[PDB]
């Protein structure tokens, strides 16, 4: 408000605690229009003999630099805790089951979102195996038992079941030709507290 | 026998529940148990009817090959009902015992626990099947079907002199080259009296859903208290000699108390808090001893009320005049049993068993069990039942049947018991709301005998009696209600009708069938009595329920074809 809608900015994520509808791309527009609304003034003293050189203008150094520190920081955090909420979520499975919506993708998280998932990827690929073995790491703590049967879950949406199943119709009562492998995704992201 | 076969049971399966029952869950929750020990995993479900069982099947379009259902089965020659069944193994262990003999034959993908004293069905399937008559299954004299097929040599092959088997008297013609059908026949028609004895006059319930079950898991060195008291749930359901028969009351006082007296695995140091090993008392169906007052709760039951006539104010006299000779106070008759003092609530049942024998009541004492988890309070025998038919609670949010379900399966442990009292709760406000139509009904003289019936229909739906427990809970109150007391003794022996309306299904006039008076073995015509009037007229009628008793029709295309069910 002055310095202070980020308190509004992640308010976009009010009720997407996990009974999450959906998200997208907030708080961007008119803020980041300021970044060029102001650069004319921060920089309208240039080297100028509008003062030769006196005490005067030291504030306005600052008030450019207090203005970005707030602008830039408020933008880290701003992708940093969206980073760290779909890293939890792929936590609890890989990019098989990717983001609610994939649209509220401000549009340089592609860079983020394919950096993180690949940087992580290559750490996988050091870790597991020196070759690489993507290690499963939690999800599917079944111990020895079935392969292939379906089960009953808990009205998931999203729909991003392509594992080997024509249709599995992953909510509850995805129940059809369910493999192993087909099943390989989700254990808390919203299903199976109850088979 | 399994303790071959379930060295079969590794691979992956599909274990079915049929249609809600408390012999259901208690008999599927410790295989649930069973099955998660040994490393399975595995699937239970609902089942909303024979459609809901096929379409479930129909999304398990798998080759699982052991399929698992139980507490149902006679409904088809079930290769008929089940068709692509190549191999694969079902199991049936049905109660509702009047069963098909093509789904006991063809021992393919059946399990034949034919164990019965009673071997009167035998060539049941020699005939009809085995034998036919005008059929098609044959050769002719032209050479353009030239090839035996499917030569039975009986009914089953030509009726023109072609039957090589069927060697029990002569070929050419024993009158006629044609009697082979006048035989076929007879034989088939006067044993057709044993045919239409069976599946065609009358049904019953047999045995347990899940005390062989206890046996199976008791043979693998299993003590769990807690499934004693499971499967004791689910006989105490159909305990009731009067719903539907137990019989072996007196039998399993040695059966199951030597199942677990015996094994005493403490004899010394049992005096405990969490699960202190069960108990046994001779105790009461009198409804709620525990957590009411008395003279409520004397007062919602049938028997204890029919026999002395409370829903009338002369009852109540004489009920303070037994209470009187019991001398219990009013107050004390008006806080919760508990909630009394102590001498009292102690000697209470301790008078009532022998200064009951004297006035009118013979018949409320029972058998059962009983325990603690801890130190909260002293949970009943039967006051979950209770609480669970309280929970088929049909709201219109369309998930709350399964989703009841779910939760009463979720019921049963030592955990999830913050709801168990609501059961009990929700139990009770229905439980008066029965009574609540009773004086409504009699002194209304809503009493339509209607010729060789009593006959009961209602109009207007109460989520009560949306669904049809609470129905034939109706029907089971009223009819000792009204002919304790309308009535000369010849009369008292005739059977009952109900309707029930369902607002919510656009108008269907739901029925139930039940019984008359006192005959505890001689059960229900209505196995199939009710189709009589589906053959003569015929309209729109449902079986949909593997429970026989039980139809939904129209709103209103009932009473002609009533007046067809006249006989």
């Amino acid at each position: 408000m002055f310095g202070e809608k980020a308190f509004d900015l992640l308010k976009e994520l009010e009720r997407s605690s996990q009974t999450i509808p959906a998200f997208d791309d907030d708080g961007v527009r008119q803020v980041l229009e300021e970044i060029k609304a102001i650069f004319e003034e921060n920089v309208a003293q240039a080297s100028s003999y509008n003062a030769s050189g006196d005490r005067s203008l030291w504030p306005l150094l600052n008030f450019r630099h207090a203005a970005l520190q707030r602008n830039k920081r408020c933008l880290l955090a701003y992708l940093y805790e969206r980073c760290r909420r779909i890293k939890a979520l792929r936590w609890e499975f890989g990019p098989i089951i990717p983001g609610d919506i994939k649209q509220a993708l401000c549009e340089p998280e592609v860079t983020f979102f394919n950096n993180y998932s690949k940087s992580l990827a290559a750490y996988m690929c050091s870790a597991g195996y020196n070759q690489g073995l993507p290690i499963d790491l939690t999800n599917n703590l079944r111990p020895p038992k079935s392969l292939y049967i379906e089960v009953r879950c808990m009205e998931d949406y999203g729909k991003f079941e392509l594992d080997d199943g024509e249709v599995i119709h992953l909510k509850k009562n995805s129940q059809h030709y369910l493999p192993r492998a087909q099943v390989e995704s989700l254990v808390r992201q919203g299903i199976l507290h109850h088979i | 026998l399994r303790n071959d076969f379930y060295r079969q049971l590794v691979g992956k399966r599909i274990l079915i529940v049929v249609n809600y029952d408390i012999d259901a869950i208690c008999a599927s929750r410790i295989l649930q148990a069973l099955f998660k020990y040994d490393h399975m995993l595995y699937t239970v479900v609902p089942i909303m009817g024979v459609t809901g069982l096929k379409r479930a099947y129909g999304e398990h379009q798998g080759d699982v090959k052991y399929v698992v259902l139980v507490n149902c089965g006679g409904c088809v020659d079930i290769v008929e009902l089940l068709q692509p069944s190549d191999d694969v193994t079902f199991f049936i262990c049905d109660s509702h015992r009047p069963l098909d003999v093509c789904n006991i034959y063809s021992d393919r993908q059946v399990c034949i626990l034919g164990d019965a004293s009673l071997e009167e069905n035998i060539p049941a399937f020699e005939t009809i099947f085995y034998d036919s008559e005008g059929e098609d299954e044959d050769e002719d004299e032209s050479s353009d079907t030239e090839q035996q097929h499917d030569d039975s040599g009986a009914g089953e092959s030509d009726q023109e002199d072609q039957a090589p088997r069927s060697r029990k008297l002569s070929r050419l013609e024993r009158h006629e080259q044609r009697i082979l059908k006048q035989r076929a026949r007879r034989q088939w028609e006067s044993e057709r009296d044993r045919i239409m004895f069976e599946y065609t006059q009358f049904s019953y319930y047999g045995r347990s859903a899940a005390l062989m079950v206890f046996e199976l898991a008791w043979k693998l060195s299993k003590d769990n208290m807690d499934l004693l008291w499971w499967a004791i749930v689910g006989i105490t359901e159909q305990l009731l000699l009067g719903k539907i028969e137990s019989g072996a009351y007196t039998l399993e006082l040695e059966q199951i108390q030597s199942h677990v007296s015996r094994l005493t695995n403490k004899t010394n140091d049992q005096n405990t808090m969490s699960a202190s090993k069960i108990t046994f008392e001779n105790d009461l169906h009198l409804v709620l001893y525990r957590h009411w007052p008395v003279t409520e709760s004397m007062r919602y039951s049938r028997y204890s009320s029919c026999q002395l006539k409370l829903w009338t104010l002369r009852g109540e006299k004489r009920l303070h005049e037994l209470l009187l000779e019991m001398g219990l106070p009013l107050v004390h008759a008006r806080q919760t049993y508990g909630a009394m003092d102590l001498v009292l609530r102690k000697e209470f049942f301790s008078m009532v068993e022998r200064l009951a024998e004297k006035y009118d009541i013979a018949d409320i004492v029972y058998g059962t069990f009983t325990l603690s988890y801890g130190y909260r309070s002293r949970y009943a025998a039967a006051d979950y039942v209770y609480a669970l038919l309280a929970i088929m609670e049909s709201v219109k949010k369309h998930k709350t049947p399964e989703d009841c379900f779910l939760e009463a399966s979720d019921a049963l442990s030592r955990q999830h018991k913050q709801l168990l009292s609501a059961g009990i709760d929700q139990a009770k406000l229905l439980h008066a709301a029965v009574f609540r139509q009773v004086q409504s009904s009699l002194e209304a003289r809503q009493v339509h005998s209607a010729g060789s019936f009593f006959y009961y229909v209602l109009q207007e739906e109460h989520a009560f009696f949306s669904y049809p427990y609470a129905l034939g809970l109706l029907a089971r109150f009223l009819l000792r209600g009204h002919v304790a007391t309308s009535r000369a003794r010849q009369a008292s022996d005739l059977p009952l009708i109900a309707s029930c309306p369902l607002n919510a299904s656009e108008g269907m006039c739901l029925l139930v069938g039940i019984v008359p008076v006192r005959e505890d073995s001689p059960r229900n015509f209505f196995g199939k009595a009710f189709e009589q009037a589906a053959q003569k007229s015929g309209v729109a009628l449902l079986q949909d329920f593997f429970e026989p008793a039980v139809v939904q029709l129209r709103q209103s295309d009932l009473t002609r074809f009533l007046d067809s069910l006249t006989v």
